[PDB]
Parts: structure tokens; C-alpha cells; sequence
DNA sequence: ATACAACCTACTACCT
């Protein structure tokens, strides 16, 4: 259990979920996103669940 | 019954290395040789200039199609052709009043009205040249379909509605050739063909099925002005130059004058092909004739081959010369006496005038582009536009034109000057289409002719063509 | 070709497709090839047309992350690329020749 | 004017059966796929037709065997387009069985 | 300055 989930509106809240996932990574957090680790072609709900 | 003889179709260069006849499907598929990073735009005219502009950007990101996508290849987006970035949110905008454009366009002379709106357009550009901190690329300049139709030469202004060229496009960009900014005239009507409509209620410019023609034109332009290299020749020689000579009559001083524009074409070590004008319009005292005097001759090949001598390190090893005239005994003579023993000096006449039209007896197509009928060994007619198989359909309209081709000064080959000319007729960077019917030199050096003789406070022009065209 | 060859089965999704009966059996075919494979990412929709909403896709679609193509087809080329080498897709060195 | 039964197909067969008898002897248009003895060729896709223009509920059975099976999920996922798409907020009804 | 032939440019109008 490393891993750190952001929550947000997905077109909406890009810019400041980027800015702080990014950040968040530099200082050595694990971090999942959507919009950064959401792979294609995936059942994405049940991948999130997971 | 007489022969002919086909000249195959050239084929132009793309990234990667990769050769093709097509340029849009080129494009396409490999893409440009230079890589752009992106497009910064400034966009001059009203508010509704703005948006129509802005929308026009929008809608050219997504993918465009006309009605066959066999004779006319689709159009896939910007980006998706030359990776970079030309994006609505990259516009600067310096607005221009409505109030302040009737204030001008509504006058009693031509000349005037032209003048005060073409330095309502260029006061801004200057000023948003020298006095703002952002870089702009191209400007766009969307004028208001008003302002195009009184602004010609011969247009009348409504009595209801009451030097330099009296013509708005060649004025304006013949008074920004001092500050070198390379500027697209857009109408409103052309990025807004559906608002547009006439009595009948149906647009006046239908572009329902060549929207995406409309794109690649467009495009590829701006892709151009903003120094960026779309495509190459790839079969040309080493040490050969061409040369075009274009006369133009000049109206603006009192006494008739005929300035000779040129345009040079060759191939630099680095297999990049240099393609230039060749200015400072030689002009010619005498009215009605259009042939060069021995010292503006010399002067005029001494720079050209000055130029070539600077671009490689030596004196070109065969010089051709594209004129719509055919050259006299004197100015070639004057000709000869700048060329050094191993310069070959052929000067080529391309004319459109002979009335010779072929008709193929069982179809509804046209005679094939490419083929030639060789009169003898100086003079052919060759077929530059026609029924292109790989389009399926005719450049032409109804019966295409032939050129003939005539060696009218030098020894060379006529089936190699064929072939040059149907080569050069694939690097016209104003359209995105297939080989168009003239020599590329021919049409850019009137294309520059048509500019240097609208102003004459023209000292010593830039050679670039994103200037011009 | 599906059961023995592919790595990965790309689906243009369009209103033409949508309910087209031979890209319906080919969509069964994959995804019992993608069941018996284990493979979580063997099919990718690949969203191109913007009259087809995100609400009337398929069944077997439905689901799935697409790649949207809609906007741009530029992106979306970044975007399947991003994902073949994220996803180690097999590949050789670039020569335009072939395509060519 | 169906109402739509999801459910793990031979592991929630009993109540799934109960349930839909009595809805049926109740005066409802019942919708289940063990109703039907013989299944035709297109079976995915009619599903889909059914739940996208015939059905007013969507019951799911929700048990161990029907919480990550691939037809349930499907299932669900166009149900809750359809609900979107009616603006109808109780479309999708689950029935709690297992413990 | 008239007649001709053989070349030259400038300026629009319409189609796709
Ligand atoms: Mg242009």
C-alpha cells in the first residue's frame, strides 16, 4: 500500500492534478492518477475500484 | 501524322527521404523536412473578423473531407500533417474599428480610399512590430468583403455610398517589404463562405465539397510563411541555375518604365533546394519594348552569378534562362560577356499563345500530362496540364493549353529542358495541389514583379518569398 | 489471424461501426481470444466520430478506455504510441520504405 | 414496460426463478435470460436493444458470484447510460441476497 | 500615319 490516489473532475481539474502529482512524484510518493496512470483499453471503473 | 513522346512525372521529396508525385499525399504520409515548433499568429480587423478567424483555426484541427477523397485527397488536421502547433489560443489581435474602416472606405477616389486603408492595416502592424514584446510569426489579415471589392483599379464606387498601385493587396504588401513581415490577406468571406449568401439564399462561394482543398491550400501557406520547408525536388542536377525573367509595366512615374523581376533556382551542397528572387527591378526607359539593356543585363547575370558563387564556392556549370520573351542578338551578347568559359548560357522561351489543342476520339477525358510533341530540335509543345491517372481527373477545365517550349539562345537538349520545366511545375508552395501548368520560376518571378512595381520607395528588397506570395 | 498472430485488436468506433455485423464478430472473436490470453488490454476503441455519443456505445465496448480521436488525430497517434511502448508492444526499428 | 433480471447465470438460478414467477403471476412484463429455452444468434446484442428501449426497472441480483462477473458489469454499465439517458434516478434497483 | 504579320502586357469574369 504506496500508492496515492487524487480524486478530481477529470477535464476540468486537469491542470492542478498534473501540477501536483508530478510534484508529488519528484519528492518520491507513489502516485496514481487517472489522466497520468489510467491505461487504454482497460475496464477503467474496475481498475480504479482495485 | 506526327509522334509524341511521354516525359514520366517527377517526383518531389519528403521526410525520411521518402519521394512521391503527390505533395498532399506526401505530406500526409511522411510529412514536412523541417520541424517547426509551432505557429504564432496575429490577427488584424474587426471583431467579427476575430471570430470568424478563431473559428476557421478551430475547425481546421479536426480531420476535413470533400466529396471524393479519390480526386481530391482529404485534408487530416494541422497538427497531424506538420507537427507543429498552429492553435487559436496563439493569436495576438490588434483590432480595427468598423467606424474607423467607413471612415476611409467611403471616398470619392480610388487611389485615396486604397491608400488611407491600406495604412490603417499597416500603422498597426508596424506598431505591433516595434512597440510589443510577443513574436509573431505570420500576420493574418481578415478584410471585410467591402474593402476587397472598392479597393481594385478599375472598381467604381456607388454614387448612393459616397505613386503607389490602386490595389489593395499588392500596395500593402509592396509598403511592409522595409520591416521583412511575411503577411496572409484573408477575406471574410473565404474562412465564412455559409454566412455569406446571396438574393437566392445559397452561399456565393461554395466550398461544400473542397473544404478540405480549401484547408490544404491554406495550411500549407502558412506553413510556408512561417519558414517552414513542405517539400523538394529530388531529381535535379549539380551545377546547374535557373533563371525567370518577368517584365512588368510600371504605371506609377510618369513615364512608362518596364522592370524585369527574376526568380533563381539551384541545389546548395547540403541537397537543400535554394529557391529565391533575384530583385531591384531592371527597368527599361523605352515603352512597349521588353528587352534588357547590355548594362542592366550584365548587372543582372553578375549578381546572379555572384549569388550562386556565394551559396556553393563556384560558377555554375549551366545557367537557363525561362522567359515568356524571346531574347534578342544584343542582350544576349551582353549576356555572354559575364559567363566564363565553363558557364553555358541557354535562354528558353515558354509561351501559352500557340493555339494547339488535342482531342481524344473516344472518350470524355482530356490527353494525358506529361506527353510532348517535338516541332525539331529546338522548339516542342509540351502538356503540363491534363488527365492526371493518379487523381483520375483532368487539371484542366474544358481542353488543357500546351507550353511551347522554344530554344531560342544556346545549345542544350529540348527533351531536358522538357523535363526541367515539368519538374519545376512542382514546386509552387502558394498551393498545396498537384503540379500546376507554368514553371515555378516564371510564376514567382511575376508574382514578385506584381509587388516591386506596385511602390516605388523600394531600395533593396528582401529575397525571400514569404514576403511576395 | 486474430486467435494466432495479433498482440493487440484496435477497433475504430464510429456510428458506421457501431452496430456493423462483421465488426460485431470480430469484436467476439477477440474478446475470446483477450479471455483466453489474460490479457487485461488486448482491445482498444479507438473514438472517431463525434456524432456517435460516449452514451450509445456498444455492449462489448462499453467499458472499455478509449482512445478519443475526436479533437485531434495527432493526439491520438501520441496516444497509441504512448500506450504501445507503456504496454511493451512488439516492434521493429522505423523505416518509412514500407510504408512507402 | 420490461423490467430486466441481471444475475450470475447458474449460480443465482433459484432466487432468480422465485423471483421472477412471482413477479409474472403479479401482472409484470418480466425480462430474464432463463425465461427463454431456446436462445437465438444474437444474444448480446438484443440484450443490449432490450435494456437501451424495452425495460422501465433494471433489478440486479447482487450476490458473490454476480459482483465482478463480465456480463453483470456490462450490463450495469448500459443500464446506467440508459438511466442517464431517461433521467430516471431509481432505474437501477439491486437486490441484496448473499451474506 | 495607314494596311498587314509576329509578338507583348493589363484587367475582369466564371468553375471547383
Ligand atoms: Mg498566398
Amino acid at each position: 500500500r504506496n500508492k496515492i490516489f487524487i480524486s478530481h473532475a477529470t477535464p476540468d481539474d486537469n491542470d492542478f492534478t498534473r501540477w501536483l502529482a508530478l510534484k508529488l512524484i519528484g519528492l518520491g510518493y507513489e502516485v496514481w492518477c487517472d489522466i497520468l496512470f489510467l491505461d487504454k483499453g482497460v475496464d477503467f471503473w474496475s481498475n480504479i475500484e482495485k | 501524322m506526327k509522334e509524341l513522346i511521354y516525359i514520366e512525372e517527377p517526383k518531389i521529396l519528403f521526410a525520411h527521404g521518402q519521394k512521391c508525385t503527390d505533395a498532399r499525399d506526401g505530406l500526409a504520409l511522411f510529412g514536412p523536412l523541417n520541424n517547426l515548433y509551432g505557429i504564432k499568429s496575429g490577427v488584424i480587423g474587426t471583431k467579427q473578423g476575430l471570430k470568424i478567424f478563431r473559428d476557421y483555426l478551430d475547425h481546421i484541427q479536426k480531420p476535413i473531407y470533400n466529396s471524393n477523397s479519390i480526386t481530391r485527397p482529404m485534408f487530416p488536421g494541422f497538427e497531424a500533417v506538420f507537427d507543429c502547433k498552429w492553435e487559436s489560443t496563439g493569436i495576438t489581435f490588434k483590432e480595427v474599428t468598423n467606424e474607423d474602416i467607413g471612415k476611409f472606405l467611403y471616398n470619392s477616389s480610388t487611389h485615396k480610399r486604397t491608400y488611407d486603408l491600406v495604412s490603417l492595416f499597416i500603422d498597426k502592424i508596424i506598431s505591433a512590430n516595434k512597440n510589443e514584446d510577443e513574436n509573431v510569426d505570420v500576420w493574418f489579415v481578415i478584410v471585410p468583403d467591402e474593402i476587397y471589392k472598392y479597393c481594385r483599379p478599375n472598381s467604381v464606387l456607388p454614387k448612393e455610398m459616397v505613386n503607389y498601385d490602386a490595389q489593395f493587396h499588392d500596395q500593402f504588401k509592396a509598403r511592409l517589404l522595409k520591416h521583412t513581415i511575411p503577411t496572409q490577406i484573408f477575406r471574410e468571406s473565404t474562412l465564412a463562405w455559409r454566412d455569406f449568401k446571396n438574393a437566392f439564399g445559397l452561399p456565393i462561394r461554395d466550398f461544400s465539397k473542397i473544404e478540405g482543398h480549401l484547408a490544404w491550400t491554406i495550411s500549407t501557406a502558412a506553413f510556408y510563411k512561417a519558414g517552414g520547408k513542405p517539400w523538394k525536388l529530388s531529381d535535379v542536377r549539380n551545377g546547374v541555375c535557373y533563371l525567370g525573367l518577368v517584365y512588368k509595366k510600371v504605371e506609377k512615374s510618369k513615364n512608362p518604365r518596364n522592370a524585369c523581376c527574376a526568380a533563381q533556382m539551384f541545389l546548395d551542397n547540403g541537397d537543400g533546394t535554394v529557391f529565391k528572387g533575384e530583385v531591384g527591378p531592371w527597368y527599361n526607359p523605352k515603352n512597349g519594348q521588353y528587352h534588357l539593356e547590355p548594362k542592366e543585363a550584365k548587372a543582372l547575370l553578375s549578381q546572379s552569378l555572384q549569388s550562386y558563387k556565394e551559396q556553393i564556392g563556384e560558377y555554375p556549370k549551366e545557367v537557363f534562362i525561362h522567359a515568356k520573351t524571346r531574347f534578342n542578338h544584343q542582350e544576349w551578347d551582353a549576356f555572354l560577356e559575364v559567363t566564363p568559359k565553363e558557364t553555358n548560357l541557354v535562354g528558353v522561351t515558354i509561351s501559352k499563345t500557340k493555339p494547339l489543342k488535342l482531342y481524344k476520339t473516344e472518350g470524355d477525358y482530356t490527353i494525358l500530362r506529361g506527353n510532348a510533341y517535338v516541332v525539331n530540335e529546338r522548339s516542342a509543345f509540351l502538356w503540363t496540364v491534363g488527365y492526371v491517372p493518379k487523381i483520375q481527373t483532368a487539371l484542366s477545365m474544358e481542353v488543357p493549353n500546351p507550353l511551347f517550349i522554344e530554344i531560342n539562345k544556346g545549345e542544350a537538349d529540348i527533351k531536358q529542358v522538357l523535363k526541367d520545366i515539368l519538374s519545376l511545375t512542382k514546386l509552387n508552395y502558394n498551393a498545396c495541389i498537384f503540379a500546376d501548368g507554368e514553371p515555378v520560376t516564371l510564376r514567382f518571378a511575376d508574382k514578385i514583379g506584381e509587388i516591386l512595381t506596385a511602390s516605388t520607395d523600394i531600395k533593396t528588397p528582401p529575397l525571400a518569398f514569404k514576403y511576395y506570395i | 489471424v486474430i486467435r494466432e498472430d495479433t498482440c493487440k485488436f484496435l477497433l475504430v468506433s464510429s456510428s458506421y461501426s457501431n452496430q456493423r455485423e462483421g465488426v460485431l464478430k470480430e469484436l467476439a472473436v477477440a474478446a475470446k481470444v483477450k479471455k483466453q490470453l489474460k490479457d487485461d488490454k488486448f482491445i482498444i476503441p479507438l473514438a472517431i466520430d463525434e456524432q456517435l455519443s460516449y452514451d450509445d456505445i456498444n455492449i462489448d465496448i462499453v467499458r472499455l478506455n478509449a482512445i478519443d480521436f475526436k479533437m485531434s488525430w495527432a493526439r491520438g497517434l501520441k496516444d497509441i504510441l504512448e500506450a504501445f511502448e507503456k504496454q511493451k508492444v512488439p516492434k521493429e526499428v522505423a523505416d518509412a520504405s514500407k510504408s512507402n | 414496460n420490461k423490467i430486466f433480471i441481471s444475475h450470475a447465470t447458474p449460480d443465482d438460478n433459484d432466487f432468480t426463478r422465485w423471483l421472477a414467477l412471482k413477479l409474472i403471476g403479479l401482472g409484470y412484463e418480466v425480462w430474464c435470460d432463463i425465461l427463454f429455452l431456446d436462445k437465438g444468434v444474437d444474444f448480446w446484442s438484443n440484450i443490449e436493444k432490450v435494456i437501451r428501449e424495452d425495460t422501465c426497472k433494471f433489478l440486479l441480483v447482487s450476490s458473490s458470484y454476480s459482483n465482478q462477473r463480465e456480463g453483470v458489469l456490462k450490463e450495469l454499465a448500459v443500464a446506467a447510460k440508459v438511466k442517464k439517458q431517461l433521467k430516471d434516478d431509481k432505474f437501477i434497483i439491486p437486490l441484496a441476497i448473499d451474506e
